[PDB]
This record gives C-alpha cells, structure tokens and sequence, in this order.
RNA sequence: CACCAACUUCCUAAACUUAAAUUGGGUUAAUCUAUAACUUUAUAGAUGCAACACUGUUAGUAUGAGUAACAAGAAUUCCAAU
C-alpha cells in the first residue's frame, strides 16, 4: 500500500510555531435528529459537552442544526480547507468527545505516508559536505603528475 | 447498442468575445454494422491519422483492401456536412483528428469439421468513427537532438538528492 | 544605421496596408468563375478586395494550393496571394504546364528577389551595400543575375570561394524559413518615401510610375526585405529547393560607381534536377551572361 | 419503430394502400395569403401619406373587416398596428432564448417552422431599435374562416448569429439597420380560443439585398462522367 | 533456383500455359487492344511479335504458314496477319506492341492489370504517358546549355 | 503442437502493431493534368481511360452489327468516319465504320 | 432485479462522485454554502488568532470597492477598506523596513526594499491571506477573489489591527506571519542581482578594500562534459570567499554571490531570527 | 584483541508470551416482517442469509489467430450473350 499509495513530507500550514500557534480546525457542524435512537448518544454531547468545547476552543465555530435525519454526521473545516466529514450514527457520548478532540489537534494536512519524520529549512550549519572537503591542497594546486 | 458519437456533432459552444481566438470545427462522423473485422479496420484507420483530407483520400484510393473504399465513403460524407451544417468555410481546410473502429453486433453460426465434429463461427462487424478539426495539419514529431538528449541527463542528475537523511 | 531603414519601411509598408484595407468597407460578393481545363464551371462568391486567388484554390482541394503557383486573371498574370479586385475568370498555372512562359518568369524575378535580400545583410555594418537593380534576362540566359554596387573600399576585394558559399547558406536559411511574399500596390507617392534614400530605386521607381497612366507602383516585401517588382512572384520561398550563387563579377564599365553582378541558379521543388545535372548547369551560370 | 419499418417494407416489398383519416386534421392557420397585397412603388420614399392610400384601399378590403365584427366585434384598425407591434417585437425576442412555447403562441404554425427550422444550433442575438415611423394596416382579407391583416413595419434593428461554436456568421455584433417589410397577421374568427398570429412577410421586387454572409461560398460545377463533356 | 528461366509457370502445366496465350493473342490479333493481367499480357508479349516476324516472311512459305495456324485458333484471322498486320510493320524491325499498365482490377480480386495492343490500330489512342515540354523551367535551361555547348563544339 | 499459455493483450499488441505489419505509405499519386482526377506516376488514369474504352466499346458495337457473323474478320485496313466526314482518295478500299457522334477530340 | 432499496442508494452516491469529480462545477464562496454566520465567523477570527479586534472595523476592512457597485447594481435592478488599505500598507512597509534595518543594518537601501517588496507580494501575502481565511469571511463582487483585492484586503485586517490594538500589537501580526515566510528563502532568491560581482568590487570600494583576485582553488574533470571548478576570491591573498560552478565563469560569478551574503551576512548559518521575544 | 550479525532482550507507546483434524467463545455483511425512524437508520422476529476454485451449470467475451482452411477456363461486340 506504501506503493500503491501517495506520500509528502512532514509540513505545517504556515510555520505554525515560528510565531504565534493559531487553531488549524475552523468549523464544526452536527446534524441531529429529535427522535431517534442512533442519534440518541450525539443527543447527550450537545446537552453537556458542547458548551465546554465551544468555550476551551474559541476559534473553533460551532454550528448545530437539528434535523429529521438517520445518520448524525460531523463536518470538520481546517483552516488551508480541507474539509472532513466522520459519522456518528449510534456513537455514545464518550466516543464522540474523544472523537471531536482528535479532529481540533489535527490540521488540515493529508494522512498519508510522511516520508520523513524530520523537516529541516537549514539541515547544516557548518556546510553540507561536498567532495573537496577534508581533501589538502598541494602548492601551487598541481594536480598528480603535472609537472608544472 | 450506445451511439454517443452521434450526439456530440449537436454540442452548442456559447458566443464569443470580440478578440477571442476562433475556436476551430469539430465534425464528428462514423458508420455502424460494417461487414469488416475491426482488427482489419484498424490498419486503415491508424494509416489515415493526423493528415489532411485531400491527403488522406488520395492514400486510400490506390489501397487494395476492402475498407478503404469503406473509410473513404464516411471521409467524404463528412467531409460534405461540415461544409454545409457545420459552417466549414474550406473543403480544403480540413485534417483527420481521430479515427478508429469498434466491434460490432456479430452472428453466432456453425463451421463444420471432419469427424462429425464442428466450431462456433462469428460473422464480424464493426463500426468506425473519424473526427475532422478544421485546420492543417499538426507539423509532425521533431525526433529529439543529441543536445536535448544531454540536458535531460543533466536535469536528471540535478535532482539528486542524498536519500534517506536529513 | 541600416536597422533604422528597415523600420521605417516596414512601418511605411504597414500603413498603406492598413489605409488599402480601412478604405474598404463592408463585403461586397463578387462573381469568379473558374475556366480551366479541369473542375470547369465552378463559381465562387468572394470578398472584393479582401478574397485572394489562394482562397480560390483552397475551395477546389488542395492539390490547386500546393501545386499552383500563378493564376490568369482575364488573360493576365495574378499573383496568388494578391487580393482580388472585381470580377473576372481565374485560371491556375502550374510549373508544368504547356506554356509556362509566364510562370517561369514569376519564378525568375523571384529567385533574384531573394537573392537580393541575402547580399545586403550579408555585408558587414562597417561595408556600404546598396542594391541598383536585375535586369530582367531570359531563362534561357543559364542564371538569374542581380546588380549590387559596392563601397569604394571593397573595389579591391573580390570574394572567394568560402564567401560564395556562405551567401548560399543565408539564402537556404530564408528558404527553409518559408516566407511567404507579400504583394503591394502603391503609389509611386508612397513609394518615393520608402526608397528616397535609394537613388537607383528612385530613377527605377519614376520609370515604373511613368510607365502606367497612374502612379500605381508593385511592392513586394519578403519578411523584413522590402523592394520594387518587376512581375508577380511566387508565393513562398519554400518553393525553391536548390539554390546557388553561381559567382559575381564586376562590371566593366563602371567608371563612376562599381556595380557587382551576383549570378544564381535555383530550381523549385516541383521541377528537382539530379546531382549531376544539377553540377552542369551551376557550372554554366558561373559564366557572365550579359543582358540583351 | 416506423424508421426501421419503413426499411422493411421497402426492402420485403410491400402494398401500402392510403387510408381515409377517420378524424379529419385541425387545421389553425392556412399557407400562403388569400390575396396578396401588391406592395406599391415608391412606399420609402413617403419619408396619413400610405394611410390615406389605405383608405382608397380599404374600400377592396371592407368585405374582410365587417366580416371581423361579426365574429370579434373587437377589432380596430386604428388601433391593430400597436397591438400587431406588440407581436413581432415579443416574437422576435423569443428567438434570443429559443423559447419555442412562447413563439408557437405568438407566429402561427406556418410561420413557426421557417424561422426556427434554420436556427437549430444556433445562437441568435437580436433586438429592437427605436422605429422609424409608426405602423399602419396596409390591408386585411378574410376567405372561408380565417381573416388574415397585413401591417406596414419599417423599423430599425440588429440581429447577430453565431455558430455552434459561438463563431459570428451574418450580421454584425451591433449595428442598427433600417428595415421596412409587410407582416401579415391572422386569427382564426372561428375558433373561440383564436388570437392575432404572425403569419408570413410579405416581399416586395424593389426591396434592397440584404446582409451578404461573411464566408465566401462555392457555387460548384456539374459532376461529369467519362461519358460526358463540358460545354 | 529459377535463375535464366525466362518462361513463367501459368495455367495446369506447361501445355496449358500455351493454351492460355494462344487465346490472348488471337484475341490481340483480332482485337489489336486486349486486356490481361500484367502477368499474362507480359508472358504473351513476346508471342505476340513473334507473328509478325512469321507474318514478313510471307504467305508463301511454308513454316510461316504452318506457325499462323497453331498460334490463331480461329482461322478467319491468319488472312489478316498476313495482307494488314504484316504489310504495316514492314517499315519497323521491332516494337510492334505497345504495353501499358491500367489500374489494379476494382473486382474484389484487385489484380495487376495492363493493356496490350499493335502500334498504328484504329481503336482511339491510348491516354499514353506524355513527357514535360522544352518550354519548361528545368528544360529551357538545359536548352540554353545545349545551345552554349554547341557553339564551344 | 498446442499453446501452453495465453498470450497476453500486451504481447499481441507488440506483435500486430510492429511498423514490419503496417500500411506503407505511397508517395507515387499525382494529379492528371487533363481531368485532374488520381493517378499513380507509373498507370494510367482510369478516368481518362474509362473515355477510351467506352469510345472503343461503341465503335466495336458498331463493327458487330456490320460483319453480322463469327468468321467475317476483313483483310483490308480498317478505319473509323464520324458524322461529317469524308473517306479521303487514300482512304479508297477500307472498311468504314460509322459513328453517329461527332469527332471527339482525343480521337484524332 | 434484486430486491432492497439499500444497494440502489449506495451506488447512486457513487453515480455522484463519478459526476462531481469528471466534471468538477466552478467554485462557490463559502457565505452561499450551508452553515453560514457573518458575525459569528468574524468572531472566531479574531479570537484564532488570539488578538482583540475592533469588530466594526473589522467588518468594514472586508467590503470591497468592487462588492458595493455590484450590490447597488443589483438594488437598483457601506463603506469601503481603501482607507485601511492606505494606513495597513504604509505601516507594514514601514514596519517591514525598521525589521530588516535592524536584523541587517549593513544591507543596502536597495536589498531592503526589494524584501519588503517581496514579503508584500501577492505570491507571498495571497498564500497566507488564503490559509488564514481572509477570503473567505472578504466580501467581493468577483469569486474567487482575484489576488489584487484579496492582499488589499490582508492589508486591511493589519489597518483594522493597529487601530484596535496599537501599532505594538499590530507589529507582533507582521512578524508573526508575513516575515515567517522568508525562513529557508536565502536572500537572492528573494533579492534579483544579476551583477554580483560587479556589485562586489563597489562595496570592497565602500570598505576601502582593493579588488578582489580570482583563483582556481579546486579543480575536477575540466576537460569532461561534467566539469566542477571551485573558484575563489582573494583579497591581499586573503580568501574572501569561496564558490562552486560548473564552469569557472558561473563558479567565479557565484563566489561573488557568497561574498556580498558575508558582507550582508546573510549567510545560511546566521543566528536564526528571534520570533519567540515574548516583547 | 574488536566490529557486523535475528522483535532474542532492552528502549518511547503498548502488550502480557508458540504448524493444523478437532473443540469453546464474541461479533458482522445481505434481505424480508413487527414497531419505528425518514438521503437510508434502531431494537426485536425470521431465512433459498455471504464463493479466487467441484475437468461445476447458463450467458458473454479472450487466446491459439486475422492463423488452418475455403473459391470462379480466356478474350470480346460481353450474365436468359459470340
Ligand atoms: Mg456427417
Ligand atoms: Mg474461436
Ligand atoms: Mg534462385
Ligand atoms: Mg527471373
Ligand atoms: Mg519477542
Ligand atoms: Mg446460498
Ligand atoms: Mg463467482
Ligand atoms: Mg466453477
Ligand atoms: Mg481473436
Ligand atoms: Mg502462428
Ligand atoms: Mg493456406
Ligand atoms: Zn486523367
């Protein structure tokens, strides 16, 4: 699959901890049913966790439309715009808090094969080797039998 | 049975801006449940690609196979209704795009053999589809210098990169 | 600087171009009918003064384009991409046919026309080239011939061998180039301003307007190159296929200004000649042919 | 299908005898104008004036115009030319949107299939200019029962087609043309649900060519056999 | 391994092969324009003038005779050969034919054909091959070079 | 001697798509400079030549009726009038085969 | 024809993918898609990127020129971010400048405007306008918005910014995101020269230092088709810097690119910027 | 006078210690019914309830392969002809 799949590089949205760390998820919207017993667990997060998200998260914008619906589903908007969309049909509350907090410390960056765990913009600081390093100098820089 | 090359002779582009390029013609022309093999078009078919039509319908009067007559039929029908419903100012102004052939419905009958035994026989058919974009024809594939060849070695080894570190 | 000369005559050549055409308004239909031996009877509406004689072709197929090389208007030789004017009967004429007297001549001043173009920016920026004239030498004469007077510095040089041969190889540049020729009738008003500095071109251009009841003056430019006409021309230089210059000599008596006669030999692609005949035949135009 | 059947048939061989419709067709309009009003020569250069002609005229067509009483009682020449307006501006408009359910409402079903037959794949860009001169009732006739109007229109428009490929054949993108023609309108005095129709324009001889169309065209030569020679 | 076997190998056999061309040329000889396939026609062309040789010897002799009757099946023609064919080409010492190549045959078979027939027939002319006029751009020039050259000579 | 495995679409498609089994093109085909339909340099044109024949079709109908049997074939030349014509003093005792039309052209 | 309506409707989903993907529509700003607020999206703005905003300047900071002719247009068939626009440029170029100055106070006039340029380039300001969601909550005629008022517009969130915060408080904003940017970016990159050495001789001139001497220091395969000359500048016999090349033209034109980068020390290995002062 | 070498063992996070006839356990895909939900979901009741393999059956299409093999006596004035 490694091969039958795409891959990157470790990356950041924009040098996200250079400066100031911004939130990378943007928007998250639930869709629930009055009566319905898959939804019933999702019922349960609204009534108490999300208020307490809403306030820990305050760059996070929470919308909640109750509808006639069969499957709950949560839609999650990154800041670079990736979207992502998980279900919830008959998650209790517990699954969706650990769920929901997955998907604010995540960014919008594909979950795909990272090459590399490490990313470097100046990997050497004393000067990447080159062939002539460690190599002397002969006076006047003749070369192996010139005679000169 | 889907006929779609039939459909899309009636695709209608929106108008154009007053300094637009003038978007070239599309014909689009074929012929169905032809007595040939589509393995035995395709030679013909293959010939005629990326030329004019009075360059193509000069190469297929003097071949000896059946389907040249065939092609040349449905290279002059389109060439005639481009002229006329398509707005094709030149007869002459025209180049064969694409061109290929499809299999067709066949017919299942019996080949029989010598010992009270037999074989399915399949009478074949085909179709064949040409294209014609107004305009001459595309200059052709310039084989590659012995310059551009060394470059791409160049640029090839320019990408190197030291794997599998930081 | 000869940079600036060619500028301005473009621009000259652009706008009576432009003027010719702005004066024309609207599409006025007008009747041809095609008189040759084959394909008899054709008719086609065309734009006066817009319609050339190569869109005539384009309509019959595309062996008339390849193939034709001049057309007869009302008994008169018509270059191909020369805008059509009223309505007449349009005959095309190959290099093989019959009578190809008027297409051979096409051909010639064609040919020395190119030729022309070579030598001026073949010189170097330092040298003074100037163009007088060709006179217009029978093809049976064995070369094509161009008269080019030389500055007075270059009176004790005659080139060599390996400057032949390097006129010849500017030449197959413009030829595998494929320029085509562009036809223009002006005035001889206008035509004095794009050569006043050529006096030759001058006396050749009074000559011209004197000659027609009018001023109407034939400018054919080849790319950049601009100059006088004598008849009309091929359509593209890509129908030459050989070309040489066979050698140049000096004019005798040319006491007050020397004039340089550059000799040439080309064949089109339609009418190729084998290497040894093509070697006989560059050997003949070598020989200085006068003009009778 | 009939299209297949009809290549049987002709292939098998067949006796296909024509049948006496048991229920006769409808028929709203009928082609062609009873009679043809001869347009008069010189009608541009009354640059009143054709109206008083229609007067002298209107006594030929008086038969046709009482005949209208009887069956609308509604209908006014005076005031016909502004409703007869209303007609052809919002017919010609529909073109634009190849609205084919407003046209069939508008034109009759003569008129119908000449102006959208040639128009199939097509984009027809057309509007309406301010009139040179009011309209007027050139001539009204009425035979069977249908009564069919003629009206004078000289008016200034632009009309701009274009290819499939949005290419620009005839016309020109905006330009207003003086155009002056004779429509006729008709209804159906019969029928209880029949309105005003465009129906057919009449052409008159000394009427100034039209647009030419920017391509040029070949007008080919006959196709001769070996057999044959040209002449 | 066929290599100076000028023959062609046609028809069931080798007397087969005779009978084959025993037919084209009578019909040549009393057509004077016969179609073959270019085979056919060319196996034959050598037959063909071979009569005309046996016809110039005249009447009289024997051999000649003898030869105008295996090779004209039908019997009204050898009269012919003799008084029409035989006293036109007395002038020439060859080249009695003229061969040409039609068209590949449009019979679904598409076979090589060409035309046979005698030189100075009735029948309207052949469209034979017709070579560009001195008038022309390459061969005016060679004109002039003749010209030149024969004033040097 | 039967395959032991199936060839794949890959393998066929090297085989049958080999420039060895492609169609050559002919750089022979010219313009006839009568009728201007296609010929090739070395034959004939078939439209020309189609005039011919059918003129000499006719004009050997034309013999047929005339001899009226198998075995008819004359000695004497032979030679063909066309309406308006003449048979000249060197033409005496020649067979005359009339052709209602007039002279083509070709003809001479 | 099996029984259910459950496998139909699985594959009518995958009949949309197939459509939407093949034949992808244009893109639609995200105030006509569902679960939109104006307000509440505003908000969240200013609170993810942890400054206090002015929300009524914010607001006007978005509106376009363009959005309110086509708005009245529409009426007929508030007030614009120039304003913000002026003061948001004029502070970050100011700003920009005052930055590099102090990082680089050798660097020339020249070299400093050409990076406030560059930092201020619709390339450099529309990716980060975009990733911090600027187009999104921007109100213009015209989607997408085209780049030219999309940076007019990140300009003015800086304007909107500094009035409701400060200049401090907005200068925190610029180096926070606009001169991140630079980081890996070496100065030529960023910076067009297309004389160094030219350039070199007339600031070792500025220095009062003589001109430099150019020497082959190493030399590899010359006579090959892949040849690597280093060549170096010396100065009184000193080496001023050092440069590799393909060939010792570009190798002595690149040891002049070295050398100006020490005399600007912009060298890779400079003390990187300090982005973390809490001040 | 050592290095390399296997999830053996250690380490950050975890885990809790060994081919297959047979034997015990927890779940799940599809569909119908009850009662609901209402873009395709829930708890129960049910059953023709899940196939990369039986020289499996039916249909379709490849490979061998455009291959093996198949056919009309000649010319003309020409296919109810000489
Ligand atoms: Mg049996
Ligand atoms: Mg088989
Ligand atoms: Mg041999
Ligand atoms: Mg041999
Ligand atoms: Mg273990
Ligand atoms: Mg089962
Ligand atoms: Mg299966
Ligand atoms: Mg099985
Ligand atoms: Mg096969
Ligand atoms: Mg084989
Ligand atoms: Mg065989
Ligand atoms: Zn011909």
């Amino acid at each position: 699959t490694g091969r039958g799949t795409s891959s990157r590089f470790l990356t950041s949205v924009l040098h996200n901890g250079l400066g100031r760390y911004v939130q990378q998820l943007q928007r998250l919207s639930l869709s629930l049913s009055r009566d319905a017993p898959s939804s019933r667990g999702a019922r349960e997060f609204v009534e108490r966790e999300v208020t307490d998200f809403a306030r820990r998260n305050p760059g996070v914008v929470v919308y909640v439309n109750p509808r006639p619906c069969a499957m709950p589903r949560i839609v999650a908007e990154y800041l670079n715009g990736a979207v992502r969309e998980e279900n919830v049909n008959s998650k209790s509350v517990e699954e969706i808090k650990s769920l929901v907090q997955k998907l604010a410390d995540q960014s919008g960056l594909d979950v795909i094969r990272i090459r590399k765990p490490f990313h470097t913009d100046n990997p050497s600081i004393q000067g990447q080797w080159h062939p002539f390093t460690n190599k002397r100098t002969a006076l006047h820089g003749l070369r192996p039998r010139e005679l000169r | 049975i889907s006929r779609k090359w039939e459909k899309k002779n009636k695709i209608v582009y929106p108008p154009q801006l007053p300094g637009e390029p003038r978007r070239p013609a599309e014909i689009y022309h074929c012929r169905r449940q032809i007595k040939y093999s589509k393995d035995k078009m395709w030679y013909l078919a293959k010939m005629i690609r990326g030329m004019s039509i009075d360059q193509a319908l000069a190469q297929l009067e003097f071949n000896d196979k059946k389907g040249a007559q065939i092609i040349k039929e449905v290279l002059l029908e389109a060439q005639d209704m481009a002229v006329r419903d398509h707005n094709v100012e030149f007869r002459s102004n025209l180049h064969i795009a694409e061109s290929t052939s499809g299999r067709g419905q066949c017919l299942k009958r019996i080949r029989y053999h010598g010992r009270g035994r037999f074989g399915i026989m399949e009478k074949v058919y085909c179709h064949y589809f040409v294209k014609l974009v107004e305009g001459p024809p595309p200059p052709p594939e310039v084989p590659k210098t012995a310059v551009d060849h060394a470059k791409d070695y160049i640029q090839q080894l320019r990408s190197r990169t030291i794997i599998h570190t930081l | 600087s000869p940079t600036e000369l060619t500028e301005m005559r473009n621009d000259l050549f652009n706008r009576e171009k432009s003027r010719q055409l702005s004066l024309t308004p609207r599409t006025e239909k007008i009747e041809v009918k095609h008189v040759g031996k084959t394909d008899p009877g054709t008719v086609f509406v065309m734009n006066k003064n817009i319609s050339t004689p190569y869109s005539c072709a384009m309509h019959l197929s595309e062996w008339y384009c390849s193939k034709s090389i001049l057309a007869l208007v009302d008994g008169q030789p018509w270059d191909m991409y020369k805008p059509l004017t009223k309505s007449c009967e349009i005959k095309f004429l190959t290099f093989k046919d019959p009578d190809p007297k008027e297409v051979n001549k096409a051909y010639w001043r064609s040919c020395a026309m190119m030729l022309g173009c070579v030598i001026e920016r073949a010189f170097k920026d330092d040298y003074v080239v100037s163009l007088v004239r060709a006179p217009e030498v029978p093809v049976i004469a064995g070369a094509f011939c161009y008269d080019v007077t030389l500055d007075k510095r270059l009176d004790e040089w005659m080139p060599t061998k390996e400057n032949l041969r390097s006129f010849t190889k500017d030449a197959h540049a413009l030829i595998y180039r494929d320029l085509p020729f562009e036809t223009l009738d002006v005035d001889a008003r206008v035509a004095l301003e794009i050569f006043q500095h050529n006096k030759y071109k001058v006396d050749f251009i009074e000559e011209k307007a004197s000659q027609n009841p009018e001023r109407i003056v034939k400018l054919h430019r080849i790319g950049d190159f601009i100059d006088v006409s004598e008849g009309p021309l091929i359509p593209r230089t890509s129908v030459c296929f050989q070309y040489e210059v066979s050698a140049v000599h000096n004019l005798n008596p040319s006491q007050p200004n020397l004039i340089r006669r550059f000799q040439g030999l080309s064949l089109p692609t339609h009418l190729r000649a084998q290497f040894t005949i093509w070697d006989k035949l560059v050997e003949r135009s070598r020989k200085m042919v006068t003009e009778d | 299908t009939e299209k297949e059947f009809l290549e049987y048939a002709r292939k098998a061989g067949l006796v296909i005898p024509q049948e006496r419709l048991e229920r006769p067709i409808h028929l709203a309009c009928t082609a062609g104008i009873f009679d043809p009003y001869v347009p008069p020569e010189g009608d541009a250069r009354m640059s009143l004036t054709q109206r008083t002609e229609r007067l002298r005229k209107n006594a030929a067509s008086q038969l046709a115009i009482r005949k209208i009483r009887e069956f609308d009682a509604n209908f006014k020449t005076k005031d016909f030319p502004e409703k007869a307006k209303d007609i052809f501006i919002e017919a010609h408009l529909c073109l634009n949107n190849s609205d084919h359910d407003r046209l069939h409402t508008l034109v009759t079903e003569h008129c119908f299939p000449d102006m959208v037959w040639d128009l199939k794949y097509k984009t027809v860009r057309w509007g309406f200019v301010e009139s040179l001169e009011p309209a007027q009732v050139v001539h009204v006739r009425c035979s069977g029962m249908y009564g069919q109007v003629t009206v004078r229109l000289h008016t200034r428009q632009t009309l701009a087609i274009y290819d499939r490929f949005g290419r620009l054949m005839y016309g020109q993108e905006d330009v207003p043309k003086d155009v002056l023609e004779y429509v006729v309108f008709e209804r159906h005095l019969m029928n209880p649900y029949g309105s005003w129709r465009m129906h057919a324009k009449i052409v008159p001889a000394w009427a100034p060519p039209k647009q030419p169309i920017l391509k040029t065209l070949m007008i080919p030569g006959p196709q001769l056999k070996p057999w044959e020679e040209y002449e | 391994i066929s290599h100076g076997r000028v023959y062609r190998r046609l028809g069931l056999g080798p007397e087969s092969r005779i009978h084959l061309l025993r037919n084209l040329l009578t019909g040549l000889v009393r057509h004077e324009r016969i179609e073959a396939t270019w085979a056919r026609a060319d196996e034959m062309r050598g037959y063909a003038e071979k009569l005309i040789d046996y016809g110039k010897l005249g009447d009289t002799n024997e051999r000649a005779m003898r030869m105008a009757d295996f090779w004209l099946t039908e019997k009204d023609l050898i009269p012919k050969l003799f008084k029409v064919l035989a006293p036109r080409f007395q002038g020439q010492n060859g080249n009695y034919t003229r061969m040409l190549q039609i068209p590949n045959r449009k019979e679904q078979d598409r076979a090589k054909m060409a035309v046979i027939e005698y030189k100075g027939n009735y029948l309207p002319p052949l469209p034979l091959p017709h070579r560009d006029s001195n008038l022309t751009l390459l061969n005016q020039l060679l004109l002039g070079l003749q010209q030149d050259l024969h004033h040097n000579q | 001697a039967a395959p032991k495995n199936r060839r794949t679409i890959e393998v066929n498609r090297c085989r049958r798509r080999n420039p060895q089994k492609l169609i050559k093109i002919k750089n022979n085909i010219d313009i006839c400079p009568e009728c201007g339909h296609l010929k090739q340099k070395h034959v004939l044109c078939g439209y020309c030549y189609e005039k011919v024949r059918q003129e000499t079709t006719k004009i050997r109908q034309q013999i047929g009726a005339q001899e009226g049997g198998p075995f008819r074939a004359p000695s004497v030349e032979t030679m063909v009038l066309y309406t308006g014509e003449k048979p000249s003093e060197k033409d005496q005792g020649k067979r005359i085969v009339e052709r209602n039309i007039k002279r083509p052209s070709w003809f001479t | 024809v099996k029984k259910g309506f459950r496998a139909a409707f699985r594959f009518q989903k995958e009949l949309e993918r197939w459509r939407l993907l093949r034949c992808p529509p244009p893109p639609v700003r995200r105030s006509e898609k569902p679960n939109w607020d104006y307000h509440a999206e505003v908000q969240a703005f200013g609170s993810r990127l942890q400054e206090t905003f002015s929300l009524d300047l914010l607001k006007t900071a978005f509106i376009n020129s363009c959005y309110i002719k086509s708005e009245e247009a529409k009426r007929q068939s508030l007030k614009d971010n120039q304003e913000l626009f002026e003061q948001g440029l004029s502070f970050s170029h100011r700003c920009l400048t005052q930055f590099l100055e102090d990082e680089f106070p050798d660097l020339p006039a020249e070299g400093t405007e050409s990076l406030v340029s560059f930092l201020t380039g619709e390339a450099v300001v529309c990716h980060v306008a975009r990733n911090l969601a600027v187009e999104q909550l921007t109100l213009s005629a015209e989607f997408p918005v085209p780049l030219p008022v999309l940076r007019q517009t990140f300009f003015a969130v800086i304007g909107a910014l500094l009035q409701s915060s400060g200049p401090e408080r907005a200068a925190l904003f610029i180096r926070d995101f606009l001169i991140t940017q630079m980081t890996g970016k070496e100065l030529f990159e960023m910076w067009t020269v297309v004389n160094p050495m030219g350039l070199l001789v007339e600031e070792l001139k500025k220095r009062n230092i003589s001109a430099p001497e150019s020497r082959l220091t190493r030399q590899s395969g010359s006579t090959t088709a892949l040849p690597l000359y280093f060549v170096g500048l010396y100065c009184d016999r000193k080496l001023i810097a050092e440069g590799p090349g393909e060939t010792v033209l570009v190798a002595e034109e690149e040891a002049a690119r070295v050398a100006l980068r020490k005399l600007y020390g912009f060298t890779e290995n400079r003390r990187p910027w300090d982005y973390s002062k809490p001040k």
